């Protein structure tokens, strides 16, 4: 690979999500470790044309997470007693 | 010099006058805005020792300092690439265009990817890429510029033919012109002066594009 | 692997007091890390040389751990500042702007207490069952050209309506619907349709 | 000058007085053979992350 | 000799690692306001002030740059303004008139009501203007003829 010499995984020519970064657009994956080009999402064409538009007639609720921290541990430390006691 | 700030504008104000404007001009503008750095990786030992067994035995008396600075080091280098994944990576489906590029007279050639190229790059985008010129070591970027690249022809795509809707849910599909008189009443301008002026705006709009690419290659 | 980014903190900063901790067993080149041991076995002009180098040690130590101690505060204290943001945005209205509270059109927000943390529930509406429809800029009737004033027009492939651009619900087109502007000789893609009079 | 590299041929033609080469970072990279006036490039072996 | 060698060393290395800690934040800031112009600007129509470039922001290309983005803001300017008399509201058969979307202009002689942004007079009708209250209470309200249609 460009970022180094990969041994023991089974390089394949399909393209998979990527599953542990070896970087250079190169990734591993269990399923034995094999190895691949990553891809970047599903395929979709776009049926454009001039006059033509599309109108949905549906629609879902969708709920999302988003989880944001907000605070850590208070921690403090005694300068002179950590380095003297 | 005392430093001048700007010219003055007395503006004509009254209470009983207002200004309304008969024209409008189509403004492209660019704003360059880093997203990640260079990946280096330093191997601690090696950088203050070299091979010299009797500097690593004296080494490692100071405990875990190389553990620590190769642990700072790695989270920097997953650092950028999670925020080169959070800047690109905001499509899961890679849109293309059509063949046929007939959107009302509006061109986008400038910023769609030359199939002449075989870095797929914009002529825009292989502007930007020719303006830029111990123990260490460079770590590869995760996403190489290529696909870099195929991410933001898929945005294009997206928002060429789809409008916003791909970026709320699946892209529907909407032609060009009426994407644009929707952005027109998005900014509280009816439809019917983008209709009756849709010449004219698609002209500024490609004089534009070629403004951009000509200020780019002019300015160091 | 739900709540990594919380546990994410929790770990980083568990590690550094390890870390700290840790520290205090290396002698950093003296005879022996511990302090009572040096006192105990040396006169004071030579256990002040090993004093002095347990103590440049561990200052050295404790100053790389509040150095990166206020890096991650700026990093906690940047994300806290952003979930202010989305707590006002989200939660406390309606927000307009695109995948700020969510993926699809935002509809309202609600928070929850985490440790450490907040999550946010974001409930948006995502279109569905999309549709093709042939479209037109303008209806050409009477000599002018009448345009949609919310919706746009739609046609099932015979019959011309007007509809909102976001659910399918197809209207006939009216004068109370649409406005007029201009003629029919001006505006490109133009099609012949009447217009209902109520 | 002693040091640890792969020494290999080097197409940098050295004017006759010099004997070292250096990059922008101070670290020899070009010599020449003193037996041999002949220029060597001195790559440094190639360590890496495991 | 080896331990200075080796606390300078260390001391160098803990700098450049610290300086090196301090710019990924700022970079960090920056790939994080980048996401936000990328979800903002080029995935939908921003109504924020000069976030997706200076005036009225119609839409937004991106594009990649090394180690960054480009982003082409494609932006509304008004060019070409001209002076008009206005009022608030429009008196007529004791009533007041407002506009119900634009604003009411006069060229000097006649009165007409346009959007905002672009001028396009029209003739001021009972369906571009509302009802609401005599004509009193609003102070500037001139008298002039509202069309029904
Ligand atoms: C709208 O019509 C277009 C064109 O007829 C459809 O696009 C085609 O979809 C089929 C089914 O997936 C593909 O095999 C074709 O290759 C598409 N054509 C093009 C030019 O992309 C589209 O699916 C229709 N949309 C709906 C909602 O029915
Ligand atoms: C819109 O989609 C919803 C899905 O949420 C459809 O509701 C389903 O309708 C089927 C058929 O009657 C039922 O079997 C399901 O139980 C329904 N689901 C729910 C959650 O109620 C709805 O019918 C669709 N409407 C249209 C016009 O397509
Ligand atoms: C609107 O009318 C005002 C007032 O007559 C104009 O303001 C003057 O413009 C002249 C032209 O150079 C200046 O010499 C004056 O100093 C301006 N007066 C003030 C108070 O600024 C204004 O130019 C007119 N606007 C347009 C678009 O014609
Ligand atoms: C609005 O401004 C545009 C340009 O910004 C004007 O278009 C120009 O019209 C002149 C004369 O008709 C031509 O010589 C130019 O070539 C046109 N420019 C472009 C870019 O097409 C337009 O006429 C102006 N309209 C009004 C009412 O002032
Ligand atoms: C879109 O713009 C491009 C670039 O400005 C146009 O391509 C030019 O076409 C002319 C006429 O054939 C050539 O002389 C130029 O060399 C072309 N430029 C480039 C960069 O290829 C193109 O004609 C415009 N229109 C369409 C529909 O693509
Ligand atoms: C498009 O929709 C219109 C309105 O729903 C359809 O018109 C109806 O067609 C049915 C089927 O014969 C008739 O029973 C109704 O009386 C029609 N309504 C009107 C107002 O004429 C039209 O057929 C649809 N077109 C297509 C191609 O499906
Ligand atoms: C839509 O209706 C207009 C107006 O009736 C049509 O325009 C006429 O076209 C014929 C045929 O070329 C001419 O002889 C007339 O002089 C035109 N009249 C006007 C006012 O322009 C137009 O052709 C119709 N379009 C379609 C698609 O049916
Ligand atoms: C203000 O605008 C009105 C409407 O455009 C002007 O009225 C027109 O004036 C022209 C020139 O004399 C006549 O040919 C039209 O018949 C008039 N229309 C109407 C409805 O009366 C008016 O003259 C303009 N006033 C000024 C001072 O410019
Ligand atoms: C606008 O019209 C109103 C009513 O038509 C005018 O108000 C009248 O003013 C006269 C003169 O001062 C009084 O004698 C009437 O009693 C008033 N009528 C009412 C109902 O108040 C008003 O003066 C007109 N304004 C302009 C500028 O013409
Ligand atoms: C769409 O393009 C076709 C040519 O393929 C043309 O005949 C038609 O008039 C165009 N329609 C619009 C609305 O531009
Ligand atoms: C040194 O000895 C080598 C041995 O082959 C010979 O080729 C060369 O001519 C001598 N002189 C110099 C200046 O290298
Ligand atoms: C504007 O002020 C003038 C005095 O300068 C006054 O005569 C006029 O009535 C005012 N008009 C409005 C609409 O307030």
């Amino acid at each position: 690979t460009r970022a180094g010499c990969l041994i023991g995984a089974e390089h394949v020519n399909n393209s998979y999500e990527c599953d542990i970064p070896i970087g250079a657009g190169i990734c591993a994956s269990y399923q034995s470790i094999i190895a691949y080009t990553m891809s970047l999402g599903a395929e979709n064409s776009v049926a454009y044309s001039n006059n033509s538009i599309a109108i949905p007639t549906n629609f879902t609720i969708s709920v999302t997470t988003e989880i944001l921290p907000v605070s850590m541990t208070k921690t403090s430390v005694d300068c002179t007693m950590y380095i003297c006691g | 010099y005392t430093m001048s700030l700007g010219a003055e504008n007395s503006v004509a104000y009254s209470n009983n006058s207002i200004a309304i404007p008969t024209n409008f001009t189509i403004s492209v503008t660019t704003e360059i805005l880093p997203v990640s750095m260079t990946k280096t990786s330093v191997d601690c030992t090696m950088y203050i020792c070299g091979d010299s067994t009797e500097c690593s035995n004296l080494l490692l008396q100071y405990g875990s300092f190389c553990t620590q600075l190769n642990r700072a080091l790695t989270g920097i280098a997953v650092e950028q690439d999670k925020n080169t994944q959070e800047v690109f990576a905001q499509v899961k489906q890679i849109y293309k265009t059509p063949p046929i590029k007939d959107f009302g007279g509006f061109n986008f050639s400038q910023i769609l990817p030359d199939p002449s190229k075989p870095s797929k790059r914009s002529p825009i985008e292989d502007l930007l890429f020719n303006k830029v010129t111990n123990g260490l070591t460079v770590l590869p970027p995760l996403l190489t510029d290529e696909m870099i690249a195929q991410y933001t022809s898929a945005l294009l795509a997206g928002t060429i033919t789809s409008g916003w809707t791909f970026g709320a849910g699946p892209a529907l599909q909407i032609p060009f012109p009426m994407q644009m008189a929707y952005r027109f009443n998005g900014i509280g301008v009816t439809q019917n002066v983008l209709y009756e002026n849709q010449k004219l705006i698609a002209n500024q709009f490609n004089s534009a594009i070629g403004k951009i690419q000509d200020s780019l290659s002019s300015t160091p | 692997s739900a709540l990594g980014k919380l546990q994410d903190v929790v770990n980083q900063n568990a590690q550094a007091l390890n870390t700290l901790v840790k520290q205090l067993s290396s002698n950093f080149g003296a005879i022996s890390s511990v302090l009572n041991d040096i006192l105990s076995r040396l006169d004071p002009p030579e256990a002040e040389v090993q004093i002095d180098r347990l103590i440049t040690g561990r200052l050295q130590s404790l100053q790389t751990y509040v150095t990166q101690q206020l890096i991650r505060a700026a990093e906690i204290r940047a994300s806290a500042n952003l979930a202010a943001t989305k707590m006002s945005e989200c939660v406390l209205g309606q927000s307009k702007r695109v995948d700020f509270c969510g993926k699809g059109y935002h509809l309202m927000s609600f928070p929850q207490s985490a440790p450490h943390g907040v999550v946010f529930l974001h409930v948006t509406y995502v279109p569905a069952q999309e549709k093709n429809f042939t479209t037109a800029p303008a209806i050409c009737h009477d000599g002018k050209a009448h345009f949609p004033r919310e919706g746009v027009f739609v046609s099932n492939g015979t019959h011309w309506f007007v509809t909102q651009r976001n659910f399918y619900e197809p209207q006939i087109i009216t004068t109370d619907n649409t406005f007029v502007s201009g003629n029919c000789d001006v505006v490109i893609g133009i099609v012949n349709n009447t217009v209902y009079d109520p | 000058l002693t040091g640890t590299g792969v020494l290999t041929e080097s197409n940098k033609k050295f004017l006759p007085f010099q004997q070292f080469g250096r990059d922008i970072a101070d670290t020899t990279d070009a010599v020449r053979d003193p037996q041999t006036l002949e220029i060597l490039d001195i790559t440094p072996c190639s360590f890496g992350g495991v």
